[PDB]
Order: structure tokens, then sequence, then C-alpha cells
């Protein structure tokens, strides 16, 4: 930024992307991993099917 | 069924891959910001 | 035991709409060896 | 055959059960006149409303994707033949007809448009990068209307895969939906209890922050 108080304005915006940018990181993991406590459930039957 | 399973681990997974970057680019953008506060202060 | 055993080479008739369904049933006995009636065929083309 | 009797008998079940005859198709000839039926429905039929007989029929059940597996099957009939690929020029052009911005306005201004090939298809938000511009971003502004004063039991996540989608093909419009608001409003609707509206409201939050 090169000046005073707009790295403020900066450091306060990075702040709140990271915490909406961790919110999805962990949304998704627990999502994937709904997945497989379903999709990897029955595969074996889907080898044999 | 299995296009749904398919294409679902197909986009999270090369999302992962990208929005694990664009994250880990961006927590050393935050301390770069921090760190030289205090040292022009 | 001490031969072996007693074939047939017996001859299957199945219709359009049960031709899956009974080789399905045959796989679950498992006592059948299909013979190749059409050894001069390509890859495709086998319906 | 007569065109009279075309729109008589469509207030009925007809072609969803009709659909789920064709599914089957053990007999062979239970479904080689479904087939034969559809055309004879659809070409004796001097109107316009084979558009009802669009988004009732195939849309909406899965009998516009069972034509490509039997068009790639070896049929031996020369009437089947022909009618696999006089039903795909059929149903290609609906396709194409179906998606249309017009009908993209009426869905999210009319409003209680569902899971149509509207949204799913490529070939709408391939054409209509702008068109989210072009109405004064007013149609960016009342897409999200909709999605903040109402519950929407069902058609909560069909608008936020709208505004996922078109994040996707449109770079600049993340920085209309930073000044709006609304990507406060999928950090709400992920952690809501229906599956459905969960995992779009995810996919869509996923797509708003692509780059940074």
């Amino acid at each position: 930024p090169e000046t005073p108080q707009e790295r403020k304005e900066m450091a306060s915006g990075v702040n709140t992307r990271i915490d909406d940018l961790q919110m999805v990181l962990n949304q998704t993991e627990d999502h994937r991993q709904r997945v497989l406590q379903a999709a990897a459930k029955n595969i074996r039957v889907w080898f044999i099917k | 069924n299995f296009e749904k399973i398919e294409n679902e681990l197909k986009e999270i997974n090369t999302n992962q891959e990208a929005l694990k970057r664009n994250f880990l680019e961006l927590t050393e953008l935050k301390f770069i910001l921090r760190k030289t506060q205090q040292f022009f202060d | 035991l001490f031969r072996s055993e007693e074939m047939t080479l017996a001859q299957l008739f199945l219709q359009s709409e049960a031709a899956y369904c009974c080789v399905s049933e045959l796989g679950e006995l498992g006592k059948v060896q299909f013979r190749d009636l059409n050894p001069d065929v390509n890859v495709f083309q086998r319906k | 055959f007569s065109p009279q009797m075309c729109e008589h008998l469509r207030r009925y079940n007809i072609i969803p059960v009709l659909s789920d005859i064709l599914q089957e198709s053990v007999k062979e000839k239970v479904t080689r006149i479904i087939l034969a039926a559809f055309r004879n429905f659809l070409e004796k039929s001097v109107e316009r409303e084979t558009r009802q007989e669009y988004a009732l029929a195939m849309i909406q059940c899965k009998v516009l994707k069972q034509l490509e597996n039997l068009e790639q099957q070896k049929y031996d009939d020369e009437d089947i033949s022909e009618d696999i690929k006089f039903l795909l020029e059929k149903l290609g052009e609906s396709v194409q007809d179906l998606s249309s911005f017009d009908e993209y306005s009426s869905e999210l201004k009319s409003g209680r448009l569902e899971w149509s090939p509207v949204h799913k298809s490529e070939k709408f938000w391939r054409e209509n990068a702008a068109r989210l511009n072009e109405k004064n971003y007013e149609l960016l502004k009342i897409l999200t209307k909709l999605l903040e004063v109402s519950d929407d039991p069902q058609v909560l996540a069909v608008a936020a895969h709208d505004v996922g989608e078109y994040v996707r093909h449109y770079p600049r419009g993340k920085r209309v939906i930073e000044q709006l608001g609304g990507k406060q409003l999928v950090m709400n609707h992920m952690h809501h209890e229906d599956q459905q509206v969960r995992y779009n409201a995810l996919l869509a939050v996923q797509k708003l922050m692509v780059h940074n």
C-alpha cells in the first residue's frame, strides 16, 4: 500500500477474507467426507453388480 | 447414480487443490501486512 | 469319484426378453460351459 | 392421428406413465410403438401447445436422456432406426429452444422456476454473459431479492446455482455480490437442514472466491 492508514483497511480486508476462505474449507471437507460416508459405503456390491 | 459421485469428487478435489493454494497465498499476505506495520512503527 | 464326468452338449433356446435373466440365473448355478458359436467375427458387431 | 384428440387426452398423467413403461422395454414391441406414438402425438398436432408437451414430457422425466443409448444400439426395424433420428432433431431442437434469456427472466422475475434444464445447460450460461449486466444490475438484484425475503423450501438451491455458475463465467460479477451483501446470504443458507439446498449454497460460495 506504501501509505499509512490504508494498510489498516487492507489488513482488516484480508482478515475477513481468510475467515470466509476458512469457513468454506471446513465446510467442503465434511461435505466431501459426507460423500464418502455414503458413497464409500456399498462400493463392494457396486463392484460385484 | 455414478455420474453424481464421479463429478462431485472431481470438482471438489480440484477445487481443494486450488483453494488451498489461494488460501496459503493469502495467509503469507496477512502476516507481511502485520510484520511490516510494527517494523515501520 | 474315480472317473471324471458325463456331459451333454445341451442346446439353449433363450428368447429376446429372457436373454439376460436366464443367463443371470445360469450364473448363480455355475455348471454351464458356453461354446463360441461365432468364432470368425471381429471384436465388435457382436449384438 | 387426429390433431383434435391430442389436446383432449392431455388432461391426464399420460406421458409420465408412458415414460415409466419406456424404462422397462423388456418385450421390445411395447416400446417400439411408444417411440412411434410420441412422434404421432407431436407431429399430428397443429398448434404451438407442443411446448406444454415439452415442459411436461421430457425435461421433467428420464426419457430425454434415454434416447441416446436407444440410438447407440443396433436396431433392425427400419421404422425405429428412423424414429431415433427423428426424435433427436425434434428433441435436440427442443433443448435449444428451451434455453432463452426471456424464459430465464421469467424464471427469476415471475418466479417459482425450478430445476429445469434452463439452469443445468451450459448452452444457457454460454451466451448470456452480460445479460445480468444488461438489466442495469437489477437482474443480479432480483435473483437475490427472492433469495432473502422468502424461505423457499425447494427452490432456494436453484438461484444459488444461478449465482455460482455466473461468477464462474464472469470474473467481474463477484464485485456485484460483494457490494450487495449476498455473500453473507450464502454463508447462512449453507448450514440449512436440507441437503439439496445446503450443498448448492456450499457449491456457490466455493465458486465466488476461485482466485481472490
